[PDB]
């Protein structure tokens, strides 16, 4: 009854090669395969995303 | 982990589409057809492969036998699907399956075993970390941005309604139609025999759909379209085969997306989508009503013949009381709105705790899905 | 129907009149409690109803007065993301055992008056 | 103690009012209701919301069940009226329960257990410097402002009448009646059956409720009106449900109320209000009964209905003594006269002397409430 | 006795039943169903037919539509009702209609316009005699041979309880539950998607109800029943549908009627039949509570699923007080049962006094029913 959702780690967090692979391979898992770029907003702060906005956003 | 970004992959009957959380469009959207040869190969050393799957299926129609692995909402043929999910994943994508979680999507009403087949082979096969359920309907409503109002989604397999007010689902008012538009390809490719067209095998069921997709509209008024086509030949346009042939289309133009409203035609006795959405909208709660009348969502590929959302509103509204507001609500981008809003899903900070954990799967069985997913 | 008008002529001015003075003093007062800690950061709110829908000065305000680290809001500008962010607010206050009744996010996003100065005051009551 | 004002609660079986000491009408006033929801919740990241309480449990209706915590004046569920407590004392007046002191109402013949757990509630959880508890047919005199009367206090749980004379009151005299505007909903949605309308849920009850109060009036001849009704339809009106549909609600509507008055219709053996106001009266001594014959008082939401002073008035007059001269005061304010009684009662510089202390509380345990009060 | 033998016809939801007065067995039983032709009119020189009535339109269910005339005990179609009639009187028992007084039955509470259209058409278009009306229920008492008891009866339309004492029954007590079988078929048309067996169409309508007929039982607790199917294979039967397939139901047989005893199955929060007994024993008198106790008779086709006494009767006592028994009295001869009391109704000597003579209709029109029946 009484606990936080999202202080708790994610339950999907719970569970010799080489080195230039590995880089290789953690670099693809980006949705742009490259590092995000630091000042620069996320998709959902952009404009251009299709969905409306909500009311107080538009009043403003 | 923050920077794991799980991927959202809509999967229907027509299509597939697959991109990454917290994007706005999907990556790679291609068509969820196999296709193996029909004819004898005398070439030698030109190569070995046997099965084709995508885009590498539609160029070479003319030698293959295409066919879906999804019929009706329903995986009727694993391996065919498990090729679909490769292609997915390695050569569109070029991600490894085993570091994201997937969110997948299906219809409300499906057979129980096909959650549990799908939960056990995107845990086994893949061995992805995690995976989610979810129904195409909500997340429609998702990318809508309201919390209230009735989805209609209509695909290339399956139809359905479902309402929700206030973000709570009634699920006694979901209604399940399987018409969809493999049986307006089909519909049409049975009235264009009147003009002496015959398509026959399964390319020229690809080149029928490209006719219904470039070639069709829903009249408002059907008697007085048909008056108007027998009156004159304005209603009329042409269509290029790959043959170079050119073919007439003419009238049948607004008589095959009319079945939707009309199932008489192909024999069902069903009512219409129209008529579904009311039944749908009736079998609700009375206080409730007036907000599913103000917040009718249309979502789906099929949903996109133009004038279809004036149809709607004018036969929901000659069914509905009078003095009620019915408002309509169709995005220019819905085809994509099933992809788009279950990305959202997999934006939320709640919903990490949502996921069916590897660890939970070898503790519980195949059977978790139905306990953890809606 | 006389008397029925005049009972109705009756919970139409007094019931309205005294209820709206003491809300609106209430609001006044509210808004200057919370400007004079809000201030230690660069945040400011004109108006009570309008600026807390969207969640972020609710953290921010109870980041000030509690003083450890909530977690940093969802990064959107949707009803859902808003109903996320008050969420946060809301299970923060269920940490430290302050009670509040009938008190919900979709509650705070639609900007009902009674229960957003409800809130208020419980944070007045707690945080004092 | 001049600037610190108690805080009045009238608490009903319907509907709860609270306001501050020396006010003319209460600052709050909203149902007494707790609902719950009883649907799916799909929508992930909406928040979750256990209990739905007062006037924004009467907005989402639609999702929700709808319990009442008093049932016949009593107290059946404590949890839901510490809930409504809550949320009069910090949502709706913002006030804290320490700084003022708490006026309480009931009915007269009541379990004693509901007035010691009364006492226990205000005194251990909301910690109250003083709490005081009267009856509501008592603070209606205060209301009106006279000395003598007869009192008939006709709420949503239950009707009573109380004499006072000179300020003393006759407990042997005092009646109390189990009808009320809660059974009455219950006979017309009863009754609406028989024209085709079919009422069910807990929501649909609400609707009911707000039917009987815009379309129900009280007969001066009953029969006269019946045969009125069947002769034409003058006497129909119309009535627009949520949904838009239209109802009809016609010959009901002076014979929901008519209940009051014969008791026989819903099966009860008890008389009507006016036989047990003219019982009540003649159970007195004989030199006071005049003047409690010109000095009855109408109160509760109850006798809101149009013409029932008439009503009661020739029933009253038939039964009495022709010499005598009867008149039935009922103000406008009726609805509200119990709340301003108590502020009436609550800001007397006498009564300053009669509250209960908390160390009185302390010393007697909950027993003291009967000591005190009356 | 000189006097032409009444016909006694029972006019339920589901199935029409006809015979003589008395007769111990009823002459006529067919399904109450209208069906009309929908395919294309080929084969010139075969006769055609207007619409197929009864027993023969389950004859040729694959090219007809199938419609009931009575939804939820009302008669919404009234050209199919006397096609019905019609049918009953000239092909099944062939009498003639003009010589012989009519018994009909129908629900407790329900529209006057229904009682004042049957009369209208009984006297006006068949030209009968006499005729009367009565409640199901109280046939059903007087078929149990019992003056004392509660009868729950349950049809194919709606269910209704009515506690008669002595020849006194109590109009306040008696309560309607618009639960019925037509209701579980639609549940189990639902719930049989799980498994991947789709029934859409009208035809299949009466396929589910064959199986809910020959493979549904009620589990005497379900929670353990729940428990050992999962648990192993000894709970499934397999049914051969008409074209050849045969399908294994297994875990639904016992979740069909469960949804009787929990109407949240069905998304209702009604209560169920059992707390629906209970609350109509407790809203009678406190003396004769007791014999009501041990007289509870069941009636109607729904209540013929096994085991539904045993748990009936678990139900009960577990809410009643622990110092008496409960009798659930079934006859085998339930289905039937209200036809039955009805014949011996028209056996009495007395009741030919109560008959509505075809004067009484002249002088006073439609509305003599209410004045009369009941
Ligand atoms: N622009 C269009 N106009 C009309 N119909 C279209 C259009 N695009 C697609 N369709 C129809 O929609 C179907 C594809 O639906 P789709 O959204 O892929 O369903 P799902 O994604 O659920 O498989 C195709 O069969 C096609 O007939
Ligand atoms: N305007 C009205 N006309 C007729 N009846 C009314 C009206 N308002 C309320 N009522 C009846 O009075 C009931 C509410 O009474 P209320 O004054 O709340 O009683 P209490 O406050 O003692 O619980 C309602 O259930 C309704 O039946
Ligand atoms: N042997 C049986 N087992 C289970 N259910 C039955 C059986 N016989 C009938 N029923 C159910 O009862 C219904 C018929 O009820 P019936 O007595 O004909 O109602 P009414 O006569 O009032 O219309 C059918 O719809 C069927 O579902």
């Amino acid at each position: 009854p009484d606990s936080n959702i999202y202080k708790k780690p994610p339950i999907y967090k719970q569970r010799s090669k080489h080195l230039i692979e590995d880089l290789i391979i953690e670099s693809s898992k980006f949705p742009a395969a490259q590092p995000p770029d630091p000042n620069q907003p996320a998709k959902i702060e952009t404009d251009y995303w299709p969905c409306p906005p909500s009311l107080a956003v538009v009043e403003t | 982990d923050d920077d794991i970004a799980a991927l959202v992959v809509d999967n229907g009957s027509g299509m597939c589409k697959a991109g990454f959380a917290g994007d706005d469009a999907p990556r790679a959207v291609f068509p969820s057809i196999v296709g193996r040869p029909r004819h004898q190969g005398v070439m030698v050393g030109m190569g070995q492969k046997d099965s084709y799957v995508g885009d590498e299926a539609q160029s070479k129609r003319g030698i293959l036998t295409l066919k879906y692995p999804i019929e009706h909402g329903i995986v009727t043929n694993w391996d065919d699907m498990e090729k679909i999910w490769h292609h997915t994943f390695y050569n569109e994508l070029r991600v490894a399956p085993e570091e994201h979680p997937v969110l997948l999507t299906e219809a409300p009403l499906n057979p129980k075993a096909n959650r549990e087949k799908m939960t056990q082979i995107m845990f086994e096969t893949f061995n992805t970390p995690a995976m989610y359920v979810a129904i195409q309907a909500v997340l429609s409503l998702y990318a809508s941005g309201r919390t209230t109002g009735i989805v209609m989604d209509s695909g290339d397999g399956v139809t359905h309604t479902v309402p929700i007010y206030e973000g709570y689902a009634l699920p006694h008012a979901i209604l399940r139609l399987d018409l969809a538009g493999r049986d307006l390809t089909d519909y049409l490719m049975k009235i264009l025999t009147e003009r002496g067209y015959s398509f026959t095998t399964t390319a020229e069921r690809e080149i029928v759909r490209d006719i219904k997709e470039k070639l069709c509209y829903v009249a408002l008024d059907f008697e007085q379209e048909m008056a108007t086509a027998a009156s004159s030949s304005s209603l009329e346009k042409s269509y290029e085969l790959p043959d170079g042939q050119v073919i007439t289309i003419g009238n049948e133009r607004f008589r095959c997306p009319e079945a939707l409203f009309q199932p008489s035609f192909l024999g069902m006795e069903s009512c219409g989508i129209h008529e579904t959405t009311f039944n749908s909208i009736m079998k609700c709660d009375v206080d409730i009503r007036k907000d599913l009348y103000a917040n009718t969502v249309l979502s789906g590929g099929t949903t996109m013949y133009p004038g279809i959302a004036d149809r709607m509103q004018k036969e929901i509204t000659a069914l509905a009381p009078s003095t009620m507001k019915i408002k309509i609500i169709a995005p220019p981008e819905r085809k994509y709105s099933v992809w788009i809003g279950g990305s959202i899903l997999a934006s939320l900070s709640t919903f990490q705790q949502m996921w069916i954990s590897k660890q939970e799967y070898d503790e519980s069985g195949p059977s978790i899905v139905h306990r953890k997913c809606f | 129907d006389n008397d029925n008008s005049s009972a109705r002529l009756f919970e139409r001015s007094r019931i309205k009149a005294l209820a709206d003075e003491r809300e609106v003093v209430q609001k006044k007062t509210f808004t200057k409690w919370v400007n004079s800690h809000l201030a230690r950061v660069s945040c400011r709110i004109t108006d009570l109803y309008k600026d807390l829908r969207d969640g972020r000065m609710l953290i921010k305000l109870l980041e000030v007065l509690s003083g450890e680290m909530l977690p940093k809001p969802t990064k959107g500008k949707m009803r859902i993301h808003c109903l996320e962010n008050v969420d946060k607010a809301l299970q923060f206050l269920k940490e430290q055992r302050v009670h509040l009744e009938n008190m919900g996010s979709h509650d705070i996003v639609d900007g009902n008056h009674r229960l957003v100065l409800g809130l208020i005051w419980t944070i007045i009551l707690r945080f004092q």
